[PDB]
């Protein structure tokens, strides 16, 4: 029936943590989308925690910034910045993440200004929960983490923090593209001291983030390696696909490690779905390692599953099958035939990368060639020099000679030319470009490529 | 920055004296200059004091009559900011260095304090 | 009717030019008599509230709007009046400013850059205020919960300079307001409880109550203030309204009188009286009279008699706390505590997480509730609400849960899982998961591993008893590590320099091990 | 499928039309298979509308606690200080050049704004267009508003809507309109000739001339450049009529129908919403995009598509 | 009830003690981690609140600051200790971050020529221990006696006067409470002349006394928030059992590297008895304790 907001904010609250961490519902989430989208708080009179949390889990359930309930929440979180503790800093940054309007900013601003005067008067939970919070929006305020880096420093000298703390505190502090070596230091210290409190479930996101940031250090990685030895025999599919990536980002041939992860991967094929597929062939690729059988097995598998794959996953299988030799005729052509279908999920990365190695393989089917050329001219714009120079060589190779098409190509083409005619990698990958297109076509182009440069 | 606990606890002191002595080198020529607002002297009484630095007399007089100026008007006025935590402070300055720096500003910071016209800093 | 039909088409088709004062009486005679239907015709109330909405709002008063949108919300419409701006160079002076903050205020819409704007301006000015003005500013700052200590010490020294210009009630607003602000020196503070002590003759039964409510938030600081009032309380202790003598007795409480001669002869008064109290005073009531250790049976049967008239519907958060003091009385009220279970059986979906964890706690050793049914729905519910409750809530309900025979078996690992990113502080934090995970005495070796490295840092603090409940516990979950047994050794023997028979055998056994 | 971070994992797609189903705001969710069969309309009102060429239903279709948050969505997407979110998303509207005017439409809003998309799925109104079009399956084709400005609301002139449709190859077309707020002959009603759909036996008339300045009066009594003799005398027999419509009433029209909609004296705004359907048996003409940035056909390629969802089918 | 503990500056750590000692830099700090996870292990204290690192060695002794007598908090006069004024704005702030005081009472700043110190105050029943003597002069006895000596019966608040040496440490190092109606003292002359004099101030009251060895450094949080865990340097072993014997529960802290600095175990913590503000005549829950329903 019907209740005061604080009830539906509590509800709210237990609604999103269950469908968060604790399977995905849909009954649940339209129940709650139902409930949201009449319910406002003018009338009322409430204290500033009901009102984040209603605004949280209103923005979580896919709120923009034009409904009532988010108008009526921002306001208030505009007008009374003094009755925002750090208690609700960090439900409102998070909040405030994916909308992008003025009042938005405004606020995150706010927020992050406030910040970074009481860094030095936290504690561990506020901590960890304001650096997530931070990291979530993609703020850059160098300031604010370089105070909060010193009060986690201070904080690790006496051994507060459970492995969940961790592995929120490395993960935020990665993904903010913050390298300071004596942070992670600390985090390492702290980590190893904690025995046998370190799960294989806490171990491994840990390890993905070390890897992640990209300090340059062999000695702590040779202890990852060597502490990751023995769990090999209890992790599943996930994780091992996860460590491989984390090692190819570490970038050092730890081939004892390889081996035992591909020994235990052999076991594990069946449980592999096209996600699983596509990460440990990407991260083979990054690494630049062969392994055949491993190969073979992988490759059937995912023959099985092709209906599974994404936008994201036909981008990366097909770029390391082409790049590793190991071609299969019919697979290829089902994946031509179901990206065909999702011709319109490709984003910048995925379009130009898919047909290229498309147009190297010699594997050229015509509906997926109509298919993704028709698509050029939405993303021409977001596209770079190299990208688009790989995308009109491919073009070329699709044999399409359409103006519809080739008009944006050309102008960006002109738009980035010191960059594009500046690639080595590929000096002689715009000779057949010209060839198959001729002077008649774009004479500013033309005459760039006859000048010396 | 340099460490007595550490790997090169040889020649701390050895250089602790010459930072002094650098130290008391502008220290001497502190009279010249005119200081804005008491926050200032309130940060180079405190570097003097924890560094133990010595200073002219002279230098004394100047940035305490300076000081006494200033705080005279906040005082006076009624309203506009000092922190009584300031007030504090430069009391137990002139306190620890004597009342002959300035023998009407002791009086005039107790009974600015008896008004109680110095608000707290949270408050 | 026909004129009647032509009229309501027209102010629905939203011809009709409406002013704000002709939207205010089409209101009010709506609101107050409604003959005709006003507030059952949709597309009239619509147009209403689009011709006010659209209209100008500046030449009503504040409490006009407020009745106008009132009126606008009951009939299922959201309605919001205007905000105002803060006045210009010509028009600013002591009155507008004043009636800037009253309509923030009553409107029940705050803004902190309007306050700091009005707070800048008033200062300058200060010089002509009336003397019955700043004790009205004063009362509208501290309702704003304006955290601005400096300006109202400016204003309270205008006020007490102006003693002798001001009514007692204008005394009372006063002290109670200004007992709100936190930042206060307490030479201010002193002064105006001494101004009040002067004033003694003049006051009126509510206008106590502000003293008293300003010497509860102040506490024992102020003992000698509230020795005066009390006595002159000697007075009039044969007729009070009973929410005075509930201050009295509230007041007692917070400020630890050592003198049981008067707290005697107030709550002899307050036992006849307490029959009109409503839920919020009796309750507070009953706590007053629970902290000084007062209740005897014949007070306790009257104001059980008191509480069952509510006990049907009472508010969750006013549960606990009844439970709590029925709890350290040796009299016999078993019916209240079983009235109480059922009301507070019924609102099971509507509690939080902390009013279920003390709820259940405070029923840790009640033999009559080993059978009613909260011992299991309750338990449902802990199931969902298990990711929201802190460390605090979550050992109280694990703890009354275990007290209470709870055969849930993956309810305890979800405990320990949600435990262990959270950490534990002390070893009353930690014993309910053992205690529940010893219900049936077999989990997986990982978070035993795990429970065992927590445990081994806090053997150095329990006692000679403790540590065997330690051992007991630890034994019966198989634990196998030996880092841990060697560390409550030491400690046992810290305390015992031989071994004895006089141990029982789990310190024989851990002794040799 | 990749890994959703986990503070995404609720949100919705860019675009609307993905979420093949209702979203479960304003009425719950679609009713059973079974539960269909009780919305249906009277003859009585198809053959009012075989006959007049348009008809009104019975009772409104929704409700004020409903149409208010209808109301809210179309003054939202009508921001100038701060442009509604999904704005790319819109086949065109009128403030593309931020400067807006004394009339505001957008068009293929469905895509956009909550709510709004499941006034699409609302049965009252599909069944009814169902039955109108033979009883056979619908298809959405695209959905616009209009909210006409203050006492200077302008109006529009006759028309006839497949002057807009010739890219298909049948007439086989129905259109309903919603009356946000109550609406009145000074206020913006729609005055349509009771017989228009009627003449020339099915041929489109000549398309009439206006002046952006002049009266409105004179925008309505043009009307006689286009006709005949012949249907002069009809128009004599055939008066146009003017319907008044409160908060949530409904109208149908046939595509063939003349109609036009008077101006604004009121003091106040205006909102109405147009959505037209198709039935089966609907075939394009031309090779290319029916509509921006949609879905290309064949010469004589069925209409179909994600753009053009089937909304109610029969059995 | 909170505590305030100040982590050291480990670059700056003295090479040696004042009497030519030397201080393992590194086992200092293991020894200060050691004693802040069993200060947390207590279950009588609610919290600790960590500060953060300042540069001078002579800030991790923060107790000098301020005196908590009866209901009241009190400021230290700050003659002698200029150069840590700054340090003390910043503790205020993490005070105001809790929740207690907004600022200090000024009382004793403003008696002119007034010295002294703390440690030479120990909460007693319902009264204040001050020791006269090197540090507090007779004035601040005097003061002490205006503001703090009141004679009402059940309203009267005791101050006693006991006389020490001029090489006597302050009072609260060798001469404590615990629990309720225990006495602790240093089995040496400061302990038994202490002990004597204060049977002497107030003969009509009898406590138990159990000595502790000389040298050794002991915390007890006394006062009504009974408490019956004390904490013992690991330097020490008859007075354990002694202080087991008078029945109370004694807790190992190793200090051994702090004493080398001339610091004890009570300049290093700082408790506080928060008065939750109480709105609108409602009472406040409180931390509950006892045995639920003795009858059935």
């Amino acid at each position: 029936s019907h209740l005061s907001a604080r009830n539906i904010a509590t509800e709210a609250l237990q609604m999103k943590k269950l469908h968060q961490e604790r399977g995905g519902n849909p009954m649940l989430a339209q129940q709650a989308r139902r409930v949201l989208f009449a319910t406002s708080i003018a009338g009322q009179n409430l204290d500033a925690r009901s009102v984040a949390l209603l605004l949280n889990t209103a923005v979580y359930f896919g709120m923009e910034s034009d409904a009532k309930l988010v108008r009526e929440c921002i306001d208030y979180c505009l007008k009374n910045d003094k009755l925002i503790t750090v208690d609700v800093l960090p439900i409102v940054v998070t909040a405030c993440a994916t909308l992008k309007s003025r009042d938005a900013r405004e606020v995150i601003e706010m927020q992050a200004q406030k910040a970074a005067r009481n860094a030095k008067f936290l504690d561990a939970k506020d901590v960890t929960n304001i650096i997530s919070a931070f990291s979530k929006t993609g703020i850059n305020h160098e300031k604010l983490f370089a105070f909060l880096s010193r009060r986690v420093q201070t904080l690790a000298r006496v051994g507060e923090f459970e492995a969940a703390h961790l592995v929120i505190l490395a993960n935020a502090f990665s993904r903010l593209r913050y390298r300071d070596k004596f942070l992670f230091g600390a985090i390492a210290r702290r980590a190893m001291s904690l025995r046998e409190r370190v799960t294989v479930n806490e171990l491994v996101p840990l390890i993905v983030a070390f890897s992640k940031i990209g300090l340059k250090d062999p000695k702590l990685s040779k202890r990852f390696a060597t502490k990751a030895m023995e769990y090999v025999d209890q992790m599943n599919a996930e994780q091992v696909a996860s460590m491989f990536m984390a090692f190819a980002y570490f970038g050092i041939r730890y081939d004892q490690l390889f081996g035992v992860l591909t020994n235990r991967a052999v076991e594990l094929i069946d449980e592999f779905n096209a996600q699983y597929i596509s990460t440990t062939l990407n991260a083979f690729q990054r690494i630049g390692i062969n392994n055949p059988e491993l190969f073979d097995n992988l490759a059937e598998r995912a023959l099985a599953v092709v209906q599974d794959h994404d936008a994201r996953d036909i981008s990366k299988t097909v770029t390391a099958l082409a790049h590793f030799g190991l071609k299969d005729e019919e697979l290829f052509k089902r994946l031509a035939s179901h990206a065909a279908s999702i011709a319109d999920q490709f984003d910048a990365m995925g379009l130009v990368n898919t047909a290229h190695a498309f147009a190297r393989t010699n594997f050229l089917q015509q509906d997926m060639a109509v298919a993704l050329s028709e698509r050029s001219v939405y993303v021409c714009r977001l596209l770079d020099a190299g990208e688009t120079r790989r995308l009109l060589w491919a073009l070329a190779k699709f044999q399409v000679r359409d103006p519809k098409i080739l008009t944006p190509v050309f102008n960006r083409c002109l738009a980035l030319h010191y960059d594009f005619f500046a690639d080595p990698t590929g000096s002689e990958e715009i000779e057949e470009i010209f060839d198959f297109y001729g002077p008649n076509f774009c004479p500013p182009l033309y005459q760039l490529y006859i000048s010396r440069g | 920055q340099v460490s007595d606990g550490g790997r090169n606890a040889m020649n701390a002191e050895p250089t602790r004296q010459k930072l002094r002595a650098m130290g008391e080198q502008i220290g001497c020529r502190l009279d010249e200059v005119e200081y804005p607002a008491l926050p200032v002297i309130l940060s180079i009484l405190d570097v003097v004091v924890t560094l133990k630095i010595y200073v002219p007399k002279k230098c004394l007089q100047v940035i305490f009559s300076q000081a006494n100026d200033m705080v005279a008007i906040v005082m006076e006025q009624k309203d506009d900011p000092i922190t009584a935590e300031e007030g504090r402070q430069l009391q137990a300055l002139l306190s620890h260095y004597g009342n002959d720096l300035a023998p009407e500003l002791s009086q005039r910071m107790k009974e600015a304090f008896r008004e109680g016209v110095l608000p707290d800093e949270a408050s | 009717p026909s004129a009647l039909h032509l009229i309501f088409e027209r102010c629905k088709l939203n011809l009709v030019e409406f002013t704000a004062q002709d939207v205010y009486q089409i209101c009010t005679t709506a609101y107050n008599m409604d003959t005709l239907g006003m507030l059952q015709d949709p597309d009239f109330m619509r147009g209403l509230h689009d011709a006010f909405r659209r209209s100008d709002q500046t030449v009503i008063s504040p409490f006009q709007a407020n009745l106008i949108a009132d009126t606008f919300r009951k009939v299922g419409i959201n309605s919001m009046p205007k905000e105002v701006s803060v006045p210009e160079e010509d028009a600013i002076s002591p009155e507008s400013l004043i009636l800037v903050l009253r309509n923030m205020n009553i409107t029940k819409q705050r803004d902190e850059r309007k306050i700091n704007e009005v707070l800048k301006l008033m200062f300058p000015i200060l010089d002509e205020f009336s003397p019955t003005q700043l004790s009205l500013t004063v009362t509208e700052l501290a309702r704003l919960k304006s955290t601005n200590a400096d300006f109202v010490g400016k204003l309270a020294k205008r006020i007490m300079e102006y003693n002798d210009d001001l009514s007692a009630l204008d005394i009372s607003s006063a002290a109670v307001s200004l007992a709100y602000c936190p930042g206060i020196s307490h030479n201010i503070l002193y002064r105006m409880m001494q101004i009040v002590e002067e004033r003694m003759g003049e006051f009126q039964p509510e206008d106590y109550i502000n003293v008293l409510h300003a010497l509860n938030t102040l506490g024992p600081k102020f003992v000698n203030t509230f020795r005066k009032i009390v006595e002159c309380g000697l007075q009039h202790v044969e007729n009070m309204d009973a929410v005075t003598l509930t201050n009295y007795m509230v007041c007692f409480s917070t400020m630890d009188y050592k003198q049981r001669e008067h707290i005697d002869i107030y709550a002899d008064a307050l036992v006849e009286v307490a029959t009109d109290l409503s839920e919020k005073d009796l309750v507070m009531a009953f706590i007053a009279l629970q902290r000084l250790r007062l209740l005897s049976d014949t007070m306790f049967g009257t104001m059980a008699s008191c509480v069952i008239r509510y006990a049907a519907k009472m508010d969750p958060r006013n549960i606990a706390p009844i439970m709590d003091i029925c709890s350290t009385v040796p009299h016999a009220s078993d019916h209240l505590m079983k009235v109480l279970m059922d009301r507070a059986v019924e609102c099971t979906r509507i509690l939080t997480a902390n009013q279920l964890g003390d709820i259940l706690d405070i029923l840790g050793l009640y033999p009559p509730a080993r059978e009613h049914p909260l011992v299991q729905l309750f338990g449902k519910q802990a199931r969902l609400r298990l990711d929201l409750m802190g460390p605090d809530a979550l050992a109280n309900a694990t703890r009354g849960l275990a007290n209470l025979g709870y055969a849930d078996p993956e309810y305890y690992a979800q405990a320990a899982e949600t435990g262990f990113r959270y950490g534990f502080k002390d070893w009353t934090l930690l014993e309910p998961m053992l205690m529940g995970l010893s219900i049936t005495g077999q989990c997986p070796p990982t978070m035993v591993r795990v429970l065992g490295s927590h445990i081994a840092p806090m053997a150095r603090s329990m006692s000679l008893m403790e540590i065997e409940r330690a051992n007991r516990y630890l034994r019966r979950l198989g634990c196998e590590d030996d880092f841990v047994y060697k560390a409550m050794a030491s400690r046992v023997l810290q305390f015992v320099k031989e071994v004895t028979p006089e141990m029982p055998e789990d310190l024989q056994v851990l002794l040799q091990r | 499928k990749s890994y959703v971070l986990k503070f995404l994992r609720g949100q919705l797609p860019e675009d609307l039309k993905d979420v093949n189903g209702a979203l479960g705001c304003l009425y719950g969710t679609l009713p059973d298979v079974d539960e269909f069969g009780q919305f249906v309309i009277s003859p009585d009102v198809v053959n009012s509308f075989h006959q007049f060429g348009y008809v009104k239903m019975p009772i409104p279709v929704l409700d004020h606690q409903q149409i208010d948050k209808l109301a809210d969505e179309v003054n939202e997407l009508a921001n100038n200080v701060e442009h509604h979110p999904k704005t790319e998303r819109l086949y065109a509207t009128s403030l593309a050049d931020l400067t807006g005017g004394p009339l505001f439409f957008c068009q293929g809003q469905w895509r956009a704004a909550w709510g709004m998309h499941d006034l699409i799925y609302l049965p009252t109104i599909t069944v009814a267009a169902s039955q109108i079009l033979n009883n056979s399956l619908v298809r959405l084709w695209y959905d616009e508003v209009f909210m006409k400005a203050a006492r200077t609301g302008p109006c529009v002139p006759w028309q006839q809507n497949y002057a807009r449709w010739q890219h298909t190859k049948p007439v086989n077309h129905v259109t309903v309109m919603i009356a946000l707020d109550t609406m009145n002959k000074d206020r913006g009603a729609p005055c349509l000739v009771p017989g228009s759909h009627r003449w020339r036996e099915g041929g489109l008339l000549p398309p009439v001339s206006y002046d952006p300045t002049k009266d409105e009066a004179h925008q309505l009594n043009t009307i006689w450049e286009i006709i005949n003799e012949e249907e002069g005398e009809m128009l004599m027999d055939t008066p146009p009529v003017t319907v008044d419509l409160r908060r949530g009433e409904a109208l149908l029209i046939h595509p063939l129908t003349l109609f036009a909609t008077h101006g604004n004296r009121s003091l106040d705004a205006v909102r109405c919403c147009f959505i037209h359907y198709m039935g089966e048996k609907t075939y394009a003409v031309q090779n290319g995009p029916l509509l921006p940035h949609t879905t290309k056909f064949q010469a004589d390629a069925m209409i179909q598509g994600p753009f053009y969802p089937v909304v109610f089918d029969p059995a | 009830l909170h505590a305030f503990v100040r982590s050291p500056h480990y670059r700056t750590i003295p090479s040696a003690g004042p009497n030519g000692i030397v201080v393992n830099r590194d086992m200092l700090v293991h020894q200060f981690r050691d004693f802040y996870k069993t200060l947390q292990h207590c279950s009588l204290v609610d919290k600790v609140h960590l500060m953060s690192e300042r540069p001078s060695v002579e800030a991790l002794r923060v107790a000098d600051q301020m005196v908590s007598i009866g209901a009241t908090f009190l400021e230290m006069p700050l003659t002698g200790m200029e150069h840590r004024a700054t340090e003390f704005m910043e503790s205020m702030r993490y005070v105001r971050g809790a929740g207690g005081p907004s600022t200090l009472a000024s009382y004793l700043q403003d008696t002119e020529n007034c010295r002294c110190n703390s440690g030479d105050v120990v909460c007693l029943p319902n009264g204040i221990a001050v020791g006269h003597g090197p540090r507090t002069n007779a004035v601040a006895h005097t003061t002490l006696k205006q503001l703090f000596e009141v004679k009402d019966d059940q309203f009267s608040f005791d101050v006693f006067t006991l006389e020490q040496e001029g090489d006597a440490p302050p009072l609260g190092d060798y001469f404590g409470f615990a629990g309720s109606n225990v006495l602790l003292t240093w089995k040496d002359e400061h302990g038994l002349l202490a002990v004597d004099q204060y049977q002497q101030k107030q003969p009509h009251t009898e406590m138990n006394v159990v000595y502790l060895e000389p040298g050794c450094h002991f915390l007890s949080f006394y006062g009504v928030d009974h408490t019956i865990d004390v904490l013992v340097q690991k330097g020490y072993e008859r007075s354990m059992d002694s202080i087991a014997a008078a029945g109370l529960n004694p807790i190992p802290v190793q200090w051994s590297e702090m004493d080398k600095l001339g610091i004890s175990m009570r300049a290093a913590v700082l408790p506080l008895k928060f008065f939750k503000a109480n709105v609108g005549g409602m009472l406040s829950r409180n931390k509950s304790r006892g045995a639920r329903w003795q009858t059935h």
